[PDB]
């Protein structure tokens, strides 16, 4: 009755969708043929949020594979979990973006956006009570970013009342495709501020921190990061695909995490990388969260815990009050009680009991203040804007973009250093 | 005659009614299809469980009551569980999309496009009335849909029932069970709006009785089942009156003459005693004395506040079980030479008692002890605005930066909306102050 | 005294209406207030998502004069 549709656009965004479906499938009990073959009741309960049943009690997932070049799209439809997708819902183009920010979402991906809100409108009035949206993507390539933003804008059109929520995937020099990127940031983000009521940021840069120095990994590829997005995405959306003692749909969730429009990008973490004061301090460990910030260079405006696995309600009680009490500091006072936690009794895959983390703090500016030194070190000699300003755009809507993040970060300041009286 | 109407609205108050109304069946002999061996009178009949009971012609016992909520999961496990029988389908109103712990949505944005079918429904109840008393609103102070939909609700019942009485059973809001933020907002909105609109308002403080549940009842972690059947009680005990005929039963609304001072002075303190475990009851029975006793330990209480450190504008004994008004009496006599009980100087120091023979009932599984006698006091206590203190202070946090406003404001509401509701808070507080003050 | 007793009474009924009166006219000010304030609200919202159509088509406009 609470139906999500989710969609994944760019090569990012669709192999950290891919990885998604296959490990919630395997949570749900769903093999590639689209069939059901679990142990549990507690896996279909809520199964239709995510999938939809058709004929032969097949379970379908409410998912739109956007892109435009076949290249990445047709890794999914021949990888694992590829023929369980609709196969109507691949909406691909051929001449591509180019890593360009402007051929996303003024000129390509313009040329292909309405075929895509025609496979939107298609998921969408076949469902009951549709909650909102989801978008993988990232924020440093040229279809995510540039068309990723556009679907969100075309959608909030004819959707208004429905809750946008995006996986953005933050570029990063440790793990850099191109060298433009600090530019698309920029712009991506220029657009999510305005139009999204919740984003995730999936930093790379913390990605390979944590596969590097924690996962001892020398060499991390794109696998080796995913997996970790993975991990982190089937952890936030446990609580919407799993029955617990928590009755909430993506609004609901919406508010206690947003205290004000503008501030709604949220620090993902994860633990482990075992008791519940371990899994507890783990979880708010700087070296945990999937975003290059130290939480203890800023302050908690909103926090979400989620526990999963067997273990005891009473000493998961003791224990965030135990945190909290210990590192008051790091939480503002003009907020009370703005940590919550859920508990589901299904643990992830290989795991006895894991523990997912949404933070909403002001130490996010950090990101920001990174993204915005590499923009401005490029915009101030006017580095590669002919590949933007060829498409259409102009130095004033750049100047524009960059003015709106560094409000952004003057506006976490100011939360940070607000106080009760 | 003399009938009353339920109304159980969002998931707290459809659950506490999924508790109340099987405790009363259980009460009264009810099985689960409405059948009622007890109940000689075939099609109808002036019983005093007729006031809660509606009858058929097929000798099904029907609950006078509605459920009520923005979103069906919580209603559906009702209609799909032990109980199904008892509630005719129109009884239970659901929506599609919840309140999302938003004032606004629940009163407002998803309220309005149900709340003309809630109403024809309970038109449908009061109709088969002979002599309709009032309505028994049962919702949370946290929720968009307890607290959003209530106020619209009572709104709306003030207009097409008059002055006709209207009791709430409200669920303030904790922390230790409290999954949302935004509930002092909610708190306060429903408060202000519903203030002029109810006679008479018991609320609970899920604190203290998670409290309870984990001290007297030895529960490492209370659920909401927990709670709820712990709640179930007190309403048992403070509508028993209405639902048995008895030589001693005082009616509610005679205690409420002592209870309301002021119309806005209409929240009573409960207190209810004993709550005991099976292991701890067994060999030890508890005297008209002891449970008398407990009423006046600050532990007990359904709100978290210092009656030590207020004054008493009213005191009344509800006692059902095992009660003879000799036992009382003493037990009395020997609080008042003990106890800090301080009265204001304008009303009289008397406490008002009601017997009921009817002794108490468990639900299968509980944790509750089968007890042969227990009391619920009802109290008109200025302590009692200690929690609307709480409250408004957790308010005023967040509204001094505006914390989560703009999701009320994105659903059509004005800040001014905000700050009338606080003035009104503030008022309140003041009102309770004013009346402890001694006179000239 | 008769008189009075009809006064009394009167008056009850004038308060009880009146109290009816007000409540509906409150309610009433109140939904179609919300009405206009979250029409408003979906309104400046729509108008700045058309104001982005109209500087997307002179991005492209911009694009198309320089070919
Ligand atoms: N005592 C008790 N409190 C409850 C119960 N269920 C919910 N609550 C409280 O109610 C508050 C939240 O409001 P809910 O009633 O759950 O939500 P709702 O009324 O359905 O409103 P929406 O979900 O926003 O549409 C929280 O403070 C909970 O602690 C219950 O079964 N027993
Ligand atoms: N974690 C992760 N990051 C990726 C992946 N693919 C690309 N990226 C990041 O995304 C940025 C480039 O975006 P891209 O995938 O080319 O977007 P596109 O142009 O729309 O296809 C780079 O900075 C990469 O670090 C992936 O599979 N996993
Ligand atoms: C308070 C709270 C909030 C919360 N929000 C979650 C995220 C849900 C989601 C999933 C997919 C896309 N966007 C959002 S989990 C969660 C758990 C708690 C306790
Ligand atoms: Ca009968
Ligand atoms: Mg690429
Ligand atoms: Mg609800």
């Amino acid at each position: 009755m609470r139906e999500i549709v989710h969609i994944q656009a760019g090569q990012c965004g669709n192999q950290i969708g891919a990885k998604f479906w296959e490990v919630i499938s395997d949570e749900h009990g769903i093999d590639p043929t689209g069939s059901y073959h679990g142990d549990s009741d507690l896996q279909l309960e809520r199964i239709n949020v995510y999938y939809n049943e058709a004929t032969g009690n097949k379970y379908v997932p409410r998912a739109i594979l956007v892109d435009l070049e076949p290249g990445t799209m047709d890794s999914v439809r021949s990888g694992p979990f590829g023929q369980i997708f609709r196969p109507d819902n691949f909406v691909f183009g051929q001449s591509g973006a180019g890593n360009n920010w402007a051929k996303g979402h003024y000129t390509e991906g313009a040329e292909l956006v309405d075929s895509v809100l025609d496979v939107v409108r298609k998921e969408s009035e076949s469902c009951d009570c549709l909650q909102g949206f989801q978008l993988t993507h990232s924020l440093g390539g040229g279809t995510g970013s540039g068309m990723g933003t556009l679907l969100i804008s075309k959608i909030r059109e004819e959707y208004p009342d429905r809750i946008m929520n995006t996986f953005s995937v933050m570029p990063s020099p440790k793990v850099s495709d191109t060298v433009v990127e600090p530019y698309n940031a920029t712009l991506s983000v220029h657009q999510l501020v305005e139009n999204t009521d919740e984003t995730y940021c999936i930093d790379n840069e913390a990605l390979y921190d944590i596969c590097f120095r924690t996962l001892k990994l020398t060499t991390p590829t794109y696998g080796d990061l995913n997996h970790l997005v993975s991990a982190t995405m089937s952890g936030v959306t446990t609580c919407l695909r799993f029955p617990g003692q928590l009755n909430a749909d993506l609004r609901k969730l919406a508010v206690n995490m947003v205290p004000f429009p503008r501030l709604h990008f949220f620090m993902p973490g994860f633990a482990p990388l075992l008791t519940v004061p371990e899994l507890t301090q783990q979880m708010f460990d700087s070296k945990n969260m999937m975003a290059a910030c130290d939480p203890r260079h800023g302050r908690y405006l909103t926090v979400a815990a989620i526990f999963r696995g067997r273990m005891s309600m009473k000493e998961v009680d003791e224990q965030m009050l135990n945190v909290q009490n210990k590192n008051s500091s790091y939480f503002v006072e003009w907020i009370p009680n703005n940590v919550k936690t859920a508990v589901c009794d299904i643990p992830p895959r290989g795991l006895k009991m894991s523990a997912t983390f949404i933070g909403n703090s002001t130490a996010i500016q950090e990101l920001f203040k990174r993204i915005s030194e590499q923009f401005t070190a490029m915009f101030r000699r006017k580095a590669f804007l002919h590949w933007y300003t060829g498409e259409g755009m102009d130095e004033m809507e750049f100047t524009e973009a960059e003015s709106n993040m560094n409000d952004l970060v003057s506006e976490y300041q100011q939360y940070q250093d607000a106080t009760a009286d | 005659m003399r009938e009353c109407i339920s109304i159980h609205v969002g998931q707290a108050g459809v659950q506490i009614g999924n508790a109340c109304w099987e405790l009363y069946c259980l009460e009264h002999g009810i099985q689960p299809d409405g059948q009622m061996p007890s109940d000689k009178t075939i099609g109808g009949g002036d019983d005093s469980f007729n006031t809660f009971f509606s009858e058929t012609g097929a000798g099904k016992h029907v609950p006078r009551a509605v459920f009520v909520d923005l979103e069906p999961t919580v209603i559906d496990e009702v209609r799909t569980g032990t109980y199904r029988q008892l509630f005719h389908p129109e009884q239970l109103i659901t929506g599609k999309e919840d309140a999302a712990n938003n004032y606004a949505r629940g009163h407002y944005t998803i309220g309005k496009e149900i709340i003309d079918l809630v109403l024809d429904r309970i038109r449908k109840l009061a109709d088969q009335c002979t002599g309709l008393q009032g309505f028994l609103v049962f919702h949370s102070f946290g929720g968009g849909t307890g607290s959003g939909f209530t106020s619209l609700l009572m709104e709306r019942l003030s207009v097409d029932y008059g002055k006709k009485s209207k009791l709430e059973f409200s669920i303030y809001p904790a922390p230790q069970v409290s999954t949302a933020v935004v509930e002092p907002y909610n708190s306060i909105l429903t408060t202000h709006t519903t203030l002029e609109h109810s006679d008479c308002a018991f609320m609970v403080d899920n604190e203290a009785i998670y409290d309870i549940c984990r001290r007297n009842l030895d529960i490492e972690r209370p659920t909401y089942t927990n709670l709820n059947r712990l709640i179930s009680q007190i309403v048992s005990s403070i509508t028993a009156s209405l639902r048995f005929d008895g030589a001693l039963n005082v009616d509610l609304t005679e205690f409420q003459t002592n209870l309301v001072p002021y119309p806005r002075i209409h929240f009573p303190l409960a207190t209810y005693a004993p709550v005991i475990s099976a292991e701890k009851a067994y060999h030890e029975q508890l005297s008209v004395a002891e449970i008398t006793n407990a009423c006046f330990e600050p532990a007990n209480q359904m709100v978290k506040c210092d009656p030590r450190h207020g004054k008493y504008m009213a005191c009344c004994l509800l006692y059902r079980g095992d009660v003879v008004p000799k036992d009382v009496n003493a037990a009395i006599a020997t609080i008042k030479t003990k106890r800090s009980i301080q009265f204001v100087d304008w009303c009289p120091t008397g406490f008002k008692v009601g017997i009921n023979y009817q002794p108490p009932t468990v639900v299968p599984g509980g944790d509750l002890a089968k007890v042969q006698r227990a009391v619920c006091m009802l109290s008109n206590t200025t302590a009692i605005a200690e929690a609307w203190a709480r409250l408004d202070h957790k308010f005023d946090l967040m509204y001094a930066k505006r914390a989560f406003v703009h999701w009320y404001v994105g659903e059509g509401m004005e800040e001014g909306e905000f700050s009338e509701a606080r003035e009104d808070m503030a008022a309140l507080e003041k009102d309770y102050e004013e009346v402890g003050v001694d006179s000239v | 005294k008769r008189e009075h007793e009809r006064e009394v009474i009167q008056k009850a009924i004038e308060e009880n209406n009146n109290f009816i009166k007000m409540a509906k006219e409150k309610l009433a000010q109140k939904m179609e207030s919300n009405k206009e304030n979250r029409e408003a609200h979906l309104a400046a919202m729509l108008e700045r998502l058309q104001e982005k159509d109209k500087h997307a088509e002179e991005v492209r406009k911009n694009k198309e004069l320089k070919e």
